């Protein structure tokens, strides 16, 4: 049972599957030929030759992403009824993803999925990986949950989206197809993880120490993050933690799906060995400041519910001794309306190593996903930049052309500073 | 007042078309004094039979809606409370688009709801043009009657066709904002007649493709006016008028 | 196997003849002797169509030469293929009809015609089943206006179940090279309706026009002209020689192209023509060459098809085909420019393939479109006629000889109600 | 089965007939 | 016994059962030269030197098809005495197939007949094969099938015609030379499948990847079904589908003998690996508007009797386990008056594999024969098509010329009609 397929879109959405799955068959034994020489049908439905053909839906409108993937290594791997491809890239543009070009392919997408979602027993969720830096990964993917949500009501969907950086930029309409899907992802998504770009740098320069880190030296480490977050469903230990009794130790209300991931320990190798890399210094480095996976700083909020999830060589012992010092003898305030504190999701499989030569290998590893109210300061740093872009009316008539209508923006800043006045709203219970 | 279900309309027989005439001295007041100037006069009023206008290519969407509309309006809307055809719901539509086909030849008077066939018919040659069929619960003092209009969507802004016994339900042109506010036309139109309103029909978009089988979904969804608030008229028509998008 | 007896009526159909055979006996690789030399047994086992046998392995080709004009034989006979032709076949006069239409049907003609049909009666009795009969000739001139017109109705008596094929090349008003050609033009058209059931009506200035834009060539020098309307003569029946995936008969395009008995007036066309040495190496390529073979250029006829709607319209083709993307493309060019077409004759196009392409490409494809922008061609003869009929002048060597006065206003309204019958479709529905 | 006839004649007998039955329709509820 | 003899008309018939036939010395190991280096008696009245004669007659009334067979391969399989052959093609022409030249070659065919149906102590049928493209096709068969229905009343005769498409045409007047042919096909034959030509290149270009299929792959996946029809009378299982079995187990009424071949699986070599075929795959995929094998959309009708046939590694534990999700919990609705399902026509013998590399080889196969009512807009095309060609008396002096009388058009779209109205009549139970 447990099967839990992944969706992905956008060049964000493909360039980490080229590298997520990358990792997953390293962690079980499977070949770049699909030909393992247990249980790993959580993301693997095989096939009566030996073969194993992975659970993953990669889409993209434009041609030249997915063939990299397509021509290259792992290109066996794949099915080539799934890499499904359109022919105008969408440049940026929310309405040519939402109205005009991916009208055209969210059949053939959604048809893909069915051809899929019937060969699972046992459905945990859907697993999406997008940016929200304008194209596909808002445009297309807006027009995608809302998609599944008609078919698929009662399922959970996560979502590992980009969100756009501070000051680091690439697009300039990123401010603008941001505020165009929070509409999407407010309503149908569910724990929508929203991992930063500029803040993984910040990780490869003083935690990781390396310089000059590509965007392959960046998705490994977003790739371990669903590989830990998803160990409790193909692995042993003391987990509980499947996504369905584990999301709701995330969110206290449906409005409040906004967690942060946090990885640790992301130690080099130069480093691995001056350093007891033991469950004391593991659990306190996921509440640095300067080891989060957003540009944003906890210490500022007040953490909700946070959800530890282990992996490897741990005992529950000491588990629940170093957490009653982060618990009690901190300055990192949690709310008052829930005293229980946190989940803990000790797993027996250790990390592995992806062999390209990022991270050295360790034995113990978190995933810690807190839904702390800090993602409001995340959200002002863009209801003021959409807002001063908005203002001038500039790049409006690359929208309003093109099939959208004009109070749509109207509409998203009033429903996304209305989220974040509902954000700031549980931060406080005693007068 | 009940519509027949007979067949053969040109030529008819000598049973449906004998209780035309006596159908009329229970509510038409002469009844049989007409009979011998309209049965009774060999000479009568040549009313010709207008074509379909065939369009020219230089001609767009709501230029060729009112001249559908100038068809069916010069088409003598009838009123005498008996039906002339085969008309029925759970239909398919080539045993539905070819009794159109018998429309433009035996273009005899018709009632409100061939007319949204026949505006089905007269708008398969738009393929921007997506249509819908809306039916309406009125009520009168006791009772209740059924007017159902055919709404069309062009560049996005909203309209609908249709006939009645008056023209404030008549054609409607496409430059509506919202789908809700069209309706509302039609709310306004029931006021004046002395009309309450007890549900709202919507149904799934007709597909673009006359040779075809398939029942037309006129059921899609229920608004029920008298006990649903009022926001949720604008709002839950709102998401339809998007869901029509939807499907596609 | 279905048999075709070719008639080079004329001249110029006897300078297109011999132009013609000269592509058969390299497609079926018959010698300039008579023998075979072919390669491939699958051009062997169906060659009489257009051949016989004699005592030994030598071919003579079913084909009659008729010409008033003398010497004119003797071009042929002495030429690279004179040892091919059966002697006995040779049929020529002694005047030569001096671009006269009543001289050469009444006076000439009649006394040369019955000469002729001993041996189309001689050709007609060594065939198994009997195809129809090909005549290729000039239109407006005096030898294949005025016997050829005569030889049909006399053929057409005593074969009605035939099928009659006509490539008439017409006169075109800007390369005009005699004065009365627009009066043996439209004295032939009235006696081409009622007999034939297909002809092609080619013109001689989109020959001139093709080798200048298209083939871009420098000089014309007639063996290209007299060629490339024997490149879409051989493409009519390329599908009655060799085995194709869909191949088509004579008797399969009459029944699919003319809606109504007096619209049998084809332009055809000939695709691919590359440049002499440019576009057949570099530029062009083989598939989808429809869009070469609709163009207004790469047309026989000097006619504006753009100016008239299509009928019907059959392309035959030859090369090694994927036979979605023959009909693919055509749904393509069918929907491209759908105002260019009848509306109640719907998916008119007909396709038809080959499997053996001409010697020296790998596709071709022939195409036979049965417009009604044909009436723009005689509406400028029936303009030139009627200019001069009313002076009356040329007359005297057309009333001189045994034809009234009242056949010219006779023939005239038998083509103007050709051109209201071609007229009567162009605009209604 | 002759048409032009019957399909005329009765045809043209219910356009005399709706003319006032239009009228009728209109005159029930002038209030 | 259970002998079946195959008839094929026109240009259509041979150049199908010139790869039909080859697919059957597969199915029995026969040699091209008809010696076989158990039971081929339904389709091999073998004699007693070695050789195996195919009881295939082969019609054309032109000699350039049969020749390529004549001469080509399998030239020493057939019987020479057999491939009846005209001279005069006839072609695009009903009347000439059906008056003037096909009254001429009926005495050689109808007699050639009478020489096989004296070798057969069980006679199943017999298996035309024409298009309805004019020519012979349409005009000889309706001459054949009508002379056969005379001195064989009480025998199935199938029918595997090539209906012509909306779009995708060939013959100008294939329009005309198709509602001539269902005033015979209604009355004389029975089971007559209709299959397209254009809906394979929607099949042969997705399903199938190949770019740009020929005729010779478009008759190799013809040849399949009839192998898949066939199947029960040849070889083992749990079957019991012979060709009178299956006959009244799917029509309901004398008129609605129109059903609608399905193919499954149809997947390349290269998508052979990645995707298990299994059972409820290969149902599944059945039953798609995208691999029907004519050009209509079965989820606008509704089904009447499917007859699903399979053969290969299946067990009817999964086969009846897989049918009721397709049975009850799908939206492709059935008729009410009729709620026992469908047959199941389960064969032990595995489909091969022709040798010119179409498509690889499986273990599991379905011709499902659906006999819905969503043929009525097949011919809804017909009877639109032919209307507007006749309505300007276009083509028709090429019929009235022939032998057939002009009021022939006028009888037959007036039945074909009521045909149509009687189709779409037996849809509905409630009021
Ligand atoms: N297609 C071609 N037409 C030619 C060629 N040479 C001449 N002609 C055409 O043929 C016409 C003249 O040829 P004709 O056979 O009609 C002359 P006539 O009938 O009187 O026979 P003769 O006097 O014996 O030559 C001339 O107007 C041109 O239109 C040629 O090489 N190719
Ligand atoms: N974290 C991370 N972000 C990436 C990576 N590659 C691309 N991105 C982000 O992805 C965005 C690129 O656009 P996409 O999400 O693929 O959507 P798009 O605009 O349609 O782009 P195209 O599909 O290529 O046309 C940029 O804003 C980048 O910030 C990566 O490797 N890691
Ligand atoms: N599916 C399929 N159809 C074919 C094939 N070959 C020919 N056809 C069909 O055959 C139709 C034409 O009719 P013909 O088969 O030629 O019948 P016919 O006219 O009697 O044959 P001839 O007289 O020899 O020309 C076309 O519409 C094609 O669709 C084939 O290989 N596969």
């Amino acid at each position: 049972m447990r099967e839990c397929i992944s969706i992905h879109v956008g060049q964000a959405g493909v360039q980490i599957g080229n590298a997520c799955w990358e990792l997953y068959c390293l962690e079980h034994g499977i070949q770049p030929d699909g030909q393992m020489p247990d249980s790993f049908n959580t993301f693997f439905s095989e096939t009566g030759a030996g073969k194993h053909v992975p659970r993953a839906v990669f889409v993209d409108l434009e041609p030249t992403v997915i063939d990299e993937v397509r021509t290259g290594t792992y290109r066996q791997l794949f099915h080539p009824e799934q890499l499904i491809t359109g022919k105008e890239d969408a440049a940026n543009n929310y309405a040519r993803g939402h109205y005009t070009i991916g009208k055209e392919i969210i059949d053939l997408v959604l048809d893909r999925i069915r051809k899929l979602a019937d060969q699972c027993t046992g459905l945990q969720g859907f697993l999406v990986f997008h940016s929200f830096g304008g194209g596909t990964g808002s445009g297309f993917t807006s027009l995608l949950m809302e998609r599944l949500s008609v078919d698929y009501g009662k399922k959970s969907k996560l979502e590992f989206s980009i969100y756009p950086a501070p000051q680091v930029s690439t697009a300039v309409v990123e401010p603008y197809n941001s505020i165009l899907t929070t509409h999407t992802t407010l309503e149908h998504s569910d724990c929508a993880f929203m991992v930063d770009n500029e803040a993984i740098y910040d990780i490869c320069r003083r935690n990781l120490d390396i310089e000059r880190p590509t965007y392959t030296n960046l998705n490994r480490l977003i790739g371990q993050i669903v590989s830990s977050i998803t160990a409790s469903l193909r692995f042993d230990g003391a987990l509980n933690v499947d996504l369905t009794e584990f999301q709701t130790n995330l969110v206290p209300y449906p409005r409040i799906h906004f967690p942060l991931a946090t990885y640790a320990p992301v130690i080099s190798a130069e480093k691995a060995y001056h350093e007891q890399l033991s469950v004391a210094e593991i659990t306190n480095a996921c509440f640095e400041p300067a080891n989060q996976m957003v540009k944003c700083d906890p210490r500022h909020g007040k953490y909700m519910a946070c959800c530890l999830l282990y992996r490897g060589d741990v005992v529950p012992k000491d588990v629940n001794a170093a957490i009653a010092t982060i618990k009690t003898k901190r300055t990192i305030q949690f709310v008052d309306w829930c005293p229980t504190g946190f989940k803990v999701g000790i797993n027996y499989q250790p990390p592995t190593v992806v062999p390209g030569g990022d991270l050295a290998k360790v034995q113990r590893a978190v995933c810690m996903l807190s839904n702390t109210t800090a993602i409001a300061e995340a959200w002002a740093r863009l209801d003021h930049k959409f807002d001063l872009m908005y203002a001038k009316r500039a790049f409006v008539h690359w929208y309003v052309g093109e099939g959208m209508e004009e109070g749509e923006f109207s509409e998203a800043r009033e429903d996304m500073a209305a989220l974040e006045k509902d954000y700031e709203e549980v931060g406080v219970d005693s007068v | 007042v009940p519509f027949f279900v007979n067949r053969g309309g040109l030529p008819v027989d000598e049973a449906t078309w004998e209780r035309m005439w006596k159908h009329v001295a229970k509510i038409h007041p002469d009844g049989e004094k007409v009979a011998q100037r309209i049965r009774g006069a060999t000479d009568l009023p040549k009313i010709p039979i207008p074509s379909v206008p065939t369009f020219q290519p230089s001609t767009p969407v709501p230029e060729r809606l009112e001249a559908v509309q100038r068809y069916i309006r010069e088409l003598q809307y009838n009123h005498t409370g008996t039906q002339f055809f085969e008309i029925k719901k759970s239909r398919p539509l080539t045993g539905l688009m070819d009794l159109a086909k018998e429309m433009t030849k035996e273009a005899l008077p018709i009632k409100c709801l061939e007319a949204v066939i026949l505006g089905i018919y007269l708008t398969n040659s738009m393929p921007t043009l997506e249509r819908f069929p809306i039916s309406f619960k009125t009520y009168f003092s006791g009772n209740y009657f059924r007017h159902i209009v055919l709404g069309v969507n062009f560049a996005g802004r909203y309209g609908a066709l249709g006939m009645s016994r008056r023209e404030d339900l008549m054609y409607k042109p496409p430059a509506f904002r919202t789908l809700s506010e069209l309706v509302l036309d039609f709310e306004a139109a029931y006021g004046r007649c002395w009309h309450v309103l007890k549900k709202v029909k919507l149904g799934q978009s007709v597909s673009h493709d006359p040779h075809s089988v398939e029942q037309i979904e006129w059921k899609h969804s229920v608004l029920d006016v008298e006990r649903l608030g009022r926001d949720d008229f604008r709002k839950e028509l709102e998401r339809h008028a998007r869901d029509m998008r939807l499907k596609i | 196997m279905r048999e075709i007896v070719h008639i080079q009526a004329g001249q110029c159909g006897n300078q297109i003849g011999a132009k013609f055979w000269e592509v058969i006996s390299d497609e079926h690789g018959i010698d300039p002797s008579g023998n075979y030399v072919g390669d491939s047994d699958l051009q062997l086992e169906r060659i009489s169509v257009y051949y016989n046998e004699a005592s030994s392995h030598k071919y003579v080709p079913r084909a009659i030469l008729v010409d008033l004009e003398p010497g004119t034989m003797d071009s042929v006979r002495s030429g690279a293929f004179g040892h091919l032709f059966r002697p006995d076949n040779f049929i020529f006069g002694q005047s030569g009809a001096g671009n006269n239409w009543a001289k050469g049907h009444y006076t000439e003609g009649a006394e040369l015609v019955d000469s002729v049909l001993d041996v189309v009666r001689k050709e007609c009795e060594n065939c198994d089943c009997l195809q129809g009969f090909q005549l290729t000739h000039s239109l407006g001139g005096g030898t294949g206006s005025g016997m050829g017109t005569l030889l049909i109705s006399k053929v057409r008596e005593e074969y009605p179940d035939r099928i009659m094929n006509t490539f008439s090349v017409v006169p075109s008003p800007k390369v005009s090279d005699t004065v009365v050609e627009p009066y043996n033009a439209t004295l032939s058209i009235h006696q081409l309706v009622e007999n034939t059931d297909e002809t092609y009506c080619i013109d001689n200035e989109a020959l001139y026009d093709i080798c200048f834009r298209t083939l871009k060539l420098a000089t014309p020098t007639y063996g290209d002209l007299n060629h490339l309307v024997s490149a879409t003569m051989s493409g009519v029946t390329t599908s009655l020689r060799f085995p194709g995936q869909l191949n088509a008969d004579l008797r399969k395009l009459a029944v699919n192209m003319v809606p109504f008995p007096r619209l049998h007036f084809f332009m055809p066309g000939f695709a691919p023509l590359t440049a002499r040495g440019s576009q057949q190496y570099r530029a062009l390529t083989v598939p989808e060459l429809t869009q070469q073979m609709f163009d207004a250029k790469n047309m026989m006829a000097a006619c504006d098809p753009r100016h008239g709607r299509y009928l019907t319209v059959a392309t035959v083709f030859r090369g090694r085909m994927s036979m979605k993307e023959v009909d693919e493309q055509m749904l393509a060019i069918q929907s491209k420019n759908s105002s260019y077409f009848v509306e109640w004759i719907p998916n008119n196009v007909k396709v038809a393939v080959c499997d053996i392409p001409p010697r020296g490409l790998k596709m071709s494809s022939t195409f036979i479109g049965n417009s009604t922008a044909i009436q723009e061609l005689f509406k400028r003869i029936s303009e030139q006629f009627t200019a001069m009929f009313r002076r009356k002048a040329f007359l005297h060597w057309y009333t001189g000889e045994g034809m009234d006065e009242m056949e010219f206003t006779e023939a005239e309204s038998n083509m103007n109600d050709l051109v209201s019958e071609y007229q009567q479709y162009q605009d209604a529905t | 089965s002759a048409q032009q006839e019957l399909k005329q004649r009765q045809r043209a007998e219910i356009y005399a007939l709706n003319r006032v039955m239009t009228e009728l329709e209109q005159q029930q509820f002038d209030e």
